[PDB]
RNA sequence: UUAUGUAUUUACUGACCU
């Protein structure tokens, strides 16, 4: 089965994950962790 | 060895028509036997006489000749002894001889009588009847032996004969521990026994076909 | 809660204490039955009956309210008869 | 009169008529209740563990039966 | 009417076991009584949380299973490893086709190893008492 | 005859809200004697009437031959209502014999 | 039966009335429901046991053939010291499917 | 039926990707419900990563206001020449504006 | 007729009272108006769109809204649950059954009833909505309090409805109602509906009585029926009240026992009333009680019996129809010197009766002859002059075939006037039938004499007569039109009694059988085939092999047919032949008869897989030299396919033949095949081999499966590591005392098993650990099982159904293993813990327990200190000698 | 059960027209012989002449039968009929079963004896 | 970032089922 590991989703089939593309944008949610990584643009 | 399911107490009919096992609570069972033609033993399905709440403390048969078989049982019931936390009322919830009566007709096991106890007895004894005897029961408890048949006797009370000046009592009853019955063809007899040993010679003579008064003496040690 | 001295229907007469009852349930729900005055006589034919189980199945044909004061009227007659050893109320014995 | 404590039976899901089992509001009373009752009909049930009691006394065996058997209404104490 | 953990842990004989929760049971002096009593085991630790026990195991890669040694010495994991890895290479026509005119005697081992791989050489594996239960990190604490 | 179709009733489904009071006596005293109508209140009910009569026929009239008639400019159509229940169950009347007959 | 949650047994006191399973459910036990090791026979009551319900298989109601028999594993376990095993009510299966 | 859920529209975007354009069998062989018809009719209808499948502008709806008077019916005429082009989004555009000159 | 008080007392609210020519239409105001509304949800029919008229407009929840919306959102799920694709009914049904507490009965009932009251319904439609209404009440528990009677006059219909499986919904929600609604709303609720004047309310809710008193006990309602039939105001109360009683014996039938005497001492104050109604219905009660006791009470039916016999005596009519049922059914309760004094002077009424032209006096005296004469009391050569032939005069005719109650009843009566008088003297009576123009006819002879003949027997049959029921069997096998076995039957059961005297019948037979088995294509040839698979039996016993090796070699032919049936039938017959020969000397010898079955082995019909697999079975066991043992091979793939086949007794005899193909050719080659068949996607046909993987793990001895078992759990797929672990479970459960030596090499997988963090994993494992803690039990395995309870035990909390069933089965076997002791030592201090959550779990893990062993948990409680007022030490346990 | 007879009957049709039974043999060739059938359930109003104009449909009846009570009644409810030919009484049996007069549900049935003046089923 | 309520597929279970 397939797993979104930034998200810990879990998903039984193929168009399970790659529906999970657009939901939920921890996607985007990790410029915190870029802010993180560094503390300028 | 469960409480709820029978094989505790046992009685069986005198005649040797039924047989009742019974737990110390809550559930009681009959069997019908008869034989076939063969003369094999056969056995009904159980008969159920179910009571809730119920102590049993010991079951007899009922010697009836050839009438409807009964079995009597001390029984108490003891849901109001636990309701009430005052303590009293489980202090005056005296015992019940109950009478369970077995429509072979009717192939079901109804209570037919119960009646109170004004102490604790601890078991029954059978006596003989249909033909042979004054058909009844038997008490015995402490300090006291009780013929009490159902019906008409009114409730026969023997005090049970201590000892001369025998130095073990504070404050302590005397109950029996053995039965002892016997038939000897004339007259029938018990051979009781109080907790020490001394076996008595208790004999029902009885001037009607109703009890009179019951009289016993010291057999042996 | 007064319904609990207990009762024993050998101690009372039963053909005296019907046409009572059939006169208050009939003031009770304004017309005449027979199946529930003879319920009043099927319950009250056993020699120890309940209070709390007649209190219910009247309960359900009466208001609850009817149900109540019946209860408080006709066990109150039913004691009031098996003090007295001719088993007749007092609303009997001196009317 | 009564008011409102109609409770007959309901659903019959399990039929826990077992006496002795006990749901999850049973106090500390009625568990160690059912516990000596149950302690008192192994113990006459056994003729050994009886044998056992009637040893420690000198009471011969329907008295400790009898002792035994007229405890087990209210064993631990009122309610 | 709930008297708190000082003094529910001030009555009792042994206080290191009185919880936070305890406090607010129907009855907690047999409670930590229970609690406290000698061979019993606890709660599991999962019945206050949110995550039905085993749903903190997403993202973890685990290995897929160690065969036991005693399996290992009788070939059986070469020989089947070896043949899926052949018939990853199948198509559905030789799928079909192998499934009317069959080659057999792929594996045929033999019947003494195994029966003396289960018998002669049966390992003991390392058991636990009854009190160990299972919580959920539990083998990546093998710290201790 | 016909027993299993109950009459003495019309529903009307898509009716106009135009209708002021007259459109219906109209429609429904054309084919003869009216009992009354009903006509509802709630915006869905608004547009959504029931017309009872005096007479089996005339409503056998309406429901053969109303069956999607288009009127202004909504086609309606007809049903038979199903009388089940009630909200009061009338008490202490009366209604002796009182030598009528 | 296990697979249906629904169903519910007799239980009440087996008399001497030996139980019967149908042809379509032979070898089947009652209680864990599986066709291993039987090893006890079934004993049903005198009410599940009456006139037209006589031979008639415990579990599917329809006619019996061969006797009924509890697992060494219902065995061990007491689950034939229990009541009759008697399903007694047909609930939503094999009414719904009778309906389509 | 034709339901064409989510978990098989991205499906249909990767054998796109992998298979090609005029191929349609060999992409319908993976999708357990769909032929190669419903295939290349929800690819062409819905999926086209050319269709501009928002954004209705100003310029494009005075176009079809008097181009849908040209020819009447007809969307699949004119939906090459709105470019709208997914023959229903001009059908959506031409109800809608019907009812918003109405109201 | 109304007036407008009863009419707006009609009408809900919402509502006030107050040639030819052309020319052209325009461009509309958009006459497109919604008529199914607004969503997917189902089609509306035309004569739903009163009851789900609401639906049509959008709510738009505001401002027509206060909760009441979603007290007709209801409305949304009725519609789905009625009209829709199962999708459907299952999520709005479990929505609604989730909900009902919060609907609340009020909303939900008037929704439900007027629309179950509705006269355009369907049987399956009435399904459904009883389906929501007895969900609906386990959930609305003493809720539906007003709604009994308005429940009642919409289900009671359901009772004297013509479909079984209706009659069983009637009465198991009027049982549940009954249960659900106490006692005292069901009396308040049903004694109007006592006097009221349609027969067909009054019948019912006699029936209604009777479900209830069923539920809740007779002597609940004993005094109310004591109240009502002793009621004197009109005798419909009576006649309703002795219904009652009569429905109450008919439905419960041994259990009415008990309270017998006081029930009918009831009756009694009947059977004397002015209304014939009323004596009729007390009679009928009176037999309805005396074949409920059946053989007890007569003794209490002894007050009943003087007005029974004058009623007998000075009536006519059908009060003595009534009677006479009444009497027939006691005089079996009787000794056998009243019993037969009745019977003499009884059967002279029934002489007098047969005669009789209605058809109920015809079946109460066609009922009444089967017990009087069954007794001891009326002699053979009395039966044989006087009670037979009238009996054979006058009921057997024609239309008494037709109607199925006196069909069987007919049939079931001369069976016993058969047991009384004799074999030959009913059979010679009416065996000249068996040549009659009418089916039916034929049919009931025929089920009379198979009945006879099973039962009695065929010695009393002369060489006159069987020759005579010969060559009748023969025209009427011949010569059916429908599709019955009866005759089928009649015939096999006719042959096995005639036994080695059927020999000079044999050739007259097979003859007529081997001309009969080509016949137009026209089907009858499974008739043909079905009679050789019945009479195969009786040619090995009548020392006939030569045409048991003629008839074998035309069925070997038989078997290319395109009739799914008539190859099924042939297969059968085959299979018979296959039996009653030995395998190994049989005239189409096996070595080339299976290589046939292999094709016929791919034909997707169910009879003909069924009869290929039973015959395969036996072929795979007895006769598995016969082959290539490549041919084994190759329809051991064949049967992977012979799975995913709807009938359950093809999937569990599929897998015997994989266990026997095992034992021929040896479990590495049949292994891998059923390995590869666990990544399917489907069960039915993944744990169908999962079984089949057990069966060859314990034929041919595990240590031959378990370490490519143990393999297979390495690869990464959910189905194969559930399929491994399923046939885990299987495999322990088969194998029993041979876990002793195995636990060790599976204790490493489980452990993985039930700590990996899927639940159906933790489920398949867990049933694992229940089978392997019965298989070792005794065995001192108490070590790996105290392990594997480390990881069962956190499992507890889990509420997914299967898998809290599933471990409460595991804790329930693993009581056995290691000791109520370590089981009760784990359910401690957790008993009482704060939450409920894990209090009640561990209270039923402490019941199942405490009802497994309950006095082995003697030895195991804890010692509780006393407290202030009680004393809790068990002493008598801690003092010692 | 006084009109559960009708059904019993015409049950009796609608199995034969189910099964397809042969003229021959379908149930009245046992009730050959007899040209009577057994009315049932008449209104009291219904004289003679008004029961032969309804039942003449098939053939004209030869001798009627009603059970005109002794002296203190008028009409008892059945009545006999003999026709013409018996195949009238199988058209009557079928045809006439179960049609209404005036309120009550009459019923029709073969007789295969004779006038019985009082037996049959009131 | 645990989480809800739902519209809602997809997977999975019970030797479920003519
Ligand atoms: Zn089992
Ligand atoms: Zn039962
Ligand atoms: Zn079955």
């Amino acid at each position: 089965s397939y797993e979104c590991k930034l998200c810990l989703t879990l998903h039984n089939n193929e168009g399970s994950y790659l529906a999970h593309t657009q939901g939920k944008k921890h996607q985007t949610n990790l410029a915190r962790r870029a802010a993180k990584e560094a503390k300028e643009a | 060895c469960r409480r709820i399911v029978p094989g505790q107490f046992l009685a069986v009919d005198p005649k040797g028509r039924a047989v009742m096992i019974s737990a110390i609570e809550k559930q009681k069972l009959v069997y019908i036997l008869n034989r076939d033609a063969a003369a094999r033993l056969t056995i009904s399905s159980p008969l159920e006489a179910h009571k809730a709440n119920t102590l049993v403390y010991h079951v007899v048969g009922v010697d009836v000749g050839f009438e409807n078989p009964m079995f009597a049982c001390l029984e108490m019931d003891y849901e109001e002894a636990d309701n009430d936390p005052t303590g009293e009322a489980a202090a005056n919830t005296q015992q019940t001889l109950t009478f369970y009566e077995l429509d072979l007709g009717l192939n079901h096991v109804v209570r037919k009588y119960s009646e109170p106890l004004e102490e604790h007895g601890n078991f029954l004894i059978t006596v003989p009847g249909g033909s042979d005897g004054p058909s009844g029961v038997l008490i015995c408890s402490e300090n006291y032996i009780t013929y009490k048949n159902f019906g008409d006797q009114p409730d026969i009370r023997c005090p049970i004969p201590r000892r001369r000046n025998d130095l073990d009592d504070p404050e302590r009853g005397m109950i029996f521990v053995c039965s002892a019955t016997h038939k000897t063809k004339s007259m029938f007899f018990f051979l009781a026994q109080t907790e020490q040993g001394d076996i008595f010679k208790i004999t029902l003579e009885t001037d009607e076909d109703m009890v009179t008064e019951i009289r016993l003496k010291y057999f042996d040690t | 809660e007064c319904l609990e001295k207990k009762v024993d229907m050998s101690k009372v007469n039963l053909e005296v204490i019907k046409p009572w009852i059939t006169k208050r349930v009939t003031e009770i729900l304004g017309f005449e039955d027979d199946v529930v005055i003879e319920f009043i006589f099927n319950q009250l034919e056993v020699k120890n009956p309940d209070s709390k189980m007649m209190q219910i199945n009247l309960t359900g044909f009466l208001n609850g309210k009817n149900a109540r004061e019946f209860m408080g009227e006709l066990w109150p007659l039913l004691l009031s008869a098996q003090e007295n050893i001719a088993g007749i109320p007092s609303a009997f014995l001196e009317l | 009169m009564t008011d409102r404590y109609t409770i007959h039976s309901q659903l019959e899901h399990l039929q826990s008529k077992y006496i002795g089992t006990g749901h999850a509001d049973t106090t500390k009373w009625e568990w160690l209740v059912n516990q000596h009752r149950d302690s008192y009909c192994s113990y006459m049930g056994h003729f050994d563990l009886l044998n056992y009691f009637a040893i420690a006394e000198n009471e011969s065996k329907a008295r400790v039966r009898f002792n035994l058997m007229e405890k087990m209404l209210q064993p631990c104490g009122p309610p | 009417n709930r008297f708190t953990v000082a003094e529910l842990k001030q009555l009792v004989a042994r206080p290191d076991v009185v919880e936070m929760h305890d406090v607010t049971a129907q009855d907690p002096k047999l409670l930590v009584h229970l609690k406290a009593t000698r061979n019993s085991v606890p709660v599991p630790r999962h019945w206050c949380f949110k995550r039905k026990y085993l749903q903190g195991k997403r993202g973890i890669e685990k290995p897929p299973f160690e065969l036991p040694d005693f399996i290992k010495r009788t070939g059986i994991q070469e020989m089947r490893e070896a043949l899926q890895e052949k018939e990853e290479q199948k198509t559905m026509k030789s799928k079909m086709r192998e499934k009317v005119r069959p080659k057999m005697g792929k594996i045929d081992i033999d019947y003494q190893k195994l029966h003396d791989a289960f018998f002669k050489w049966q390992t003991k594996p390392k058991l636990t008492i009854h009190g160990d239960l299972y919580y959920e990190g539990k083998e990546f604490e093998t710290r201790l | 005859r016909l027993p299993p179709e109950v009459n003495r009733i019309l529903y009307i489904r898509n009716l106009p809200y135009k209708i002021t009071a007259e459109e219906m006596y109209d429609i429904f005293g054309k084919y003869g004697p009216i009992r009354q109508i009903r006509v509802g209140n709630t915006p869905e009910t608004r547009g959504t009437a029931y017309v009872v009569y005096e007479d089996i026929f005339d409503a056998k009239n309406a429901c053969d031959h109303l069956s999607g008639f288009n009127v202004c400019n909504r086609y309606l159509v007809v049903l038979y209502y199903n009388a089940n229940r009630a909200f009061q169950k009338m008490d202490t009347k009366k209604k002796e014999e009182q030598l009528k007959l | 039966a296990k697979h249906h949650p629904d169903l519910i047994f007799c239980r009440k006191q087996a008399g001497v009335a030996i139980g019967r399973l149908c042809e379509k459910c032979d070898g089947k036990c009652v209680i864990c429901d599986s066709y291993v090791r039987p090893c006890t026979l079934v004993r049903i009551c005198d009410e599940c046991n009456y006139g037209s319900y006589q031979g008639r298989c415990v579990i599917c109601g329809g006619p019996g053939v061969s006797d009924a028999y509890y697992c060494k594993e219902c065995t061990i376990q007491e689950k034939d010291r229990d009541g009759c095993p008697k399903i007694v009510n047909l609930g939503s299966s094999k009414t719904d499917l009778f309906y389509e | 039926g034709g339901v064409w859920r989510n978990t098989e529209d991205e499906i249909l975007k990767a054998a796109v990707m992998k298979y090609g354009k005029n191929q349609w069998s060999r992409i319908a062989s993976l999708l357990h419900r769909k032929s190669a018809k419903q295939c290349k009719a929800r690819w062409y209808e819905w999926l086209d990563p050319s269709i501009k499948k928002t954004e209705w502008s100003r310029e494009e709806e005075e176009k079809l206001l008097h181009l849908a008077k040209l020819m009447p019916t007809q969307w699949r005429t004119i939906a090459p020449i709105i470019g709208r082009t997914a023959a229903q989004c001009l059908e959506h555009y031409e109800f809608l504006l019907d009812k918003a000159a109405q109201r | 007729p109304l007036s407008d008080e009863e009419l707006d007392a009609m009408f809900p609210e919402g509502y006030k009272v107050l040639t030819g020519f052309h020319m052209q239409t325009e461009d509309r105001t958009m006459k497109s108006v919604n008529d199914q509304p607004s969503g997917n949800l189902p089609f509306l029919k035309p004569d739903d769109i009163q009851y789900f008229d609401k639906l049509l407009v959008d709510v738009d929840e505001s401002t027509l809204s206060p909760e009441e919306q979603k007290e007709r959102k209801i409305m949304k799920l009725l519609l789905k649950i009625k009209n829709g694709t199962p999708p459907m009914r299952k999520a709005a049904l479990r929505q609604i059954t989730d909900k009902a507490r919060e609907f609340g009965a009020g909303p939900l009932f008037n929704q439900i009833l007027p629309l179950l009251m509705s006269p355009t319904l369907e049987d399956q439609e009435r399904h459904l909505l009883v389906k929501v209404i007895d969900r609906i009440l386990y959930k609305l528990d003493d809720l539906v309090r007003p709604y009994v009677h308005k429940i009642l006059v919409v289900i009671e219909p359901l009772l004297i409805d013509e479909d079984y499986y209706a009659r069983v919904e009637g009465r198991e929600i009027i049982s549940n109602l009954a249960k659900a609604a106490g006692l005292a709303t069901m009396i308040s609720t049903m004694r109007p509906d006592i006097d009221n004047m349609d027969e067909y309310v009054r019948n019912t809710t006699a029936r209604a009585f009777a479900v209830v008193a069923s539920a809740l006990g007779i002597p609940s309602l004993l005094p109310f029926l004591k109240a009502v039939c002793k009621s004197k105001k009109s005798w419909q109360a009576r006649h309703t009240g002795i219904k009652i009683v009569q429905q109450i014996a008919i439905l419960m039938g041994c259990a009415i026992l008990p309270h017998l005497r006081s029930l009918v001492e009831i009756i009694e104050h009947g059977l004397v009333d002015e209304q014939q109604k009323v004596r009729t219905i007390s009679a009928l009660a009176i037999a309805a009680l005396a074949e409920a006791a059946t053989p007890y009470g007569i003794e209490s039916f002894d007050s009943v019996l003087k007005p029974l016999w004058k009623g007998i005596r000075q009536h006519r009519g059908k009060g003595l129809a009534a009677f006479l049922k009444a009497i027939g059914y006691l005089i079996p309760l009787m000794d056998a010197e009243y019993a037969n004094y009745y019977t003499r002077e009884v059967m002279l009424i029934l002489i007098r009766e047969f005669q009789s032209p209605d058809e109920e006096m015809k079946k109460i005296v066609l009922k009444v002859v089967k017990q009087c004469c069954g007794t001891d009391g009326v002699e053979a050569n009395y039966i044989k002059t006087e009670i037979l032939p009238p009996f054979f005069k006058h009921f057997w005719q024609h239309r008494m075939a037709l109607d199925r109650r006196n069909y069987r009843q007919l049939v079931d009566t001369t069976v016993e006037l058969a047991n009384k008088v004799g074999a030959a003297e009913i059979i010679s009576r009416i065996v000249d039938d068996l040549k009659d123009e009418a089916e039916q006819y034929r049919k009931m002879v025929m089920e009379t004499i198979e009945k006879i003949m099973g039962n009695l027997g065929a010695a009393d049959i002369d060489h006159k007569l069987e020759e005579q029921l010969i060559d009748g069997i023969l025209y009427a096998f011949q010569e059916q039109t429908t599709e019955d076995s009866v005759m089928l039957n009649g015939f096999g059961t006719v042959v096995n009694a005639l036994g080695k005297r059927v020999k000079p019948y044999l050739p007259q037979i097979c003859g007529t059988v081997l001309w009969r088995l080509n016949n137009k294509s026209a089907k009858v040839r499974q008739q043909a085939a079905d009679l050789i698979s019945r009479t195969a039996v009786v040619m090995k016993t009548c020392q006939e092999e030569k045409l048991m090796g003629h008839l074998g070699v035309v069925l070997y032919e038989y078997l290319g047919e395109e009739y799914p049936e008539v190859l099924g039938s042939i297969l059968g017959a085959l299979k018979a032949i296959v039996n009653v020969i030995g395998m190994h000397k049989m005239t189409p010898p096996i070595k080339d008869l299976l290589p046939r079955l292999t094709p016929i082995l791919k034909n997707r019909h169910e009879k003909v897989q069924e009869n290929c697999i039973d015959l395969v079975g036996r072929i795979a066991d007895r006769g598995a030299e016969y082959v290539s043992a490549r041919e084994w091979m190759r329809i051991c793939f064949e049967l992977l396919e012979l799975l995913k086949a709807h009938k359950k007794a093809i999937r569990r005899a599929t897998v015997n033949t994989f266990g026997y193909i095992a034992k021929a050719i040896g479990p590495h080659d049949v292994l891998a095949t059923l390995l590869n068949n666990l990544k399917v996607q489907e069960r039915q046909n993944r744990v169908c081999t999962t079984v089949a993987i057990a069966i060859v793990a314990e034929t041919c001895s595990p240590f031959t499966v378990l370490p490519a078992l143990m393999n297979e759990y390495r690869v990464p797929e959910l189905n194969v590591q559930n399929g491994v672990l399923k046939s885990l479970s299987f495999l322990f459960e088969y194998i029993g005392e041979m876990g002793k030596d195995y636990i060790y090499a599976v204790t490493p997988l489980l452990e993985d098993a039930l700590m990996d963090r899927d639940l159906v994993h933790r489920q398949t494992a867990s049933a694992v650990v229940q089978h392997m803690s019965l298989g070792v039990y005794g065995f001192g395995c108490e070590d790996s099982l105290n392990h594997l309870l480390n990881y069962v035990w956190p499992n507890v909390f889990e509420t997914s159904p299967h898998v809290i069933q599933a471990v409460m089965g595991a804790l329930e076997g693993l009581r056995v293993a290691i000791g109520p002791c370590r089981m009760l030592q784990y359910c401690l201090q957790g008993l009482f813990h704060p939450a409920r959550k894990v209090r009640d779990v561990y209270w039923k893990i402490y019941n199942s327990i405490y009802i497994g062993s309950q006095d082995a948990l003697i030895a195991h409680y804890p010692r509780i200190y006393n407290d202030d007022k009680n004393t809790y030490i068990r002493y008598e346990l801690d003092y010692i000698l | 059960n006084p009109l559960t007879k009708v059904k019993l009957i015409n049950e009796l049709n609608e199995r034969e027209v189910q099964l397809g039974v042969a003229d021959k043999v379908s149930w009245h060739s046992e009730y050959k012989d007899s040209a009577w059938i057994f009315l049932g359930g008449l209104p009291y109003e219904l004289t003679e002449g008004d029961i032969i104009c309804v039942f003449s449909q098939y053939g004209e009846i030869v001798n009627i039968n009603l059970v005109r009570d002794k002296k203190t009644g008028k009409s008892k409810g059945f009545c006999f009929l003999c026709y013409e030919d018996q195949r009238s009484t199988i058209l009557a049996v079928d045809n006439f079963n179960g049609i209404k007069i005036k309120g009550r549900t009459i019923r029709v049935d073969h007789v295969s004896n004779y006038r019985a003046p009082k037996d049959s089923e009131e």
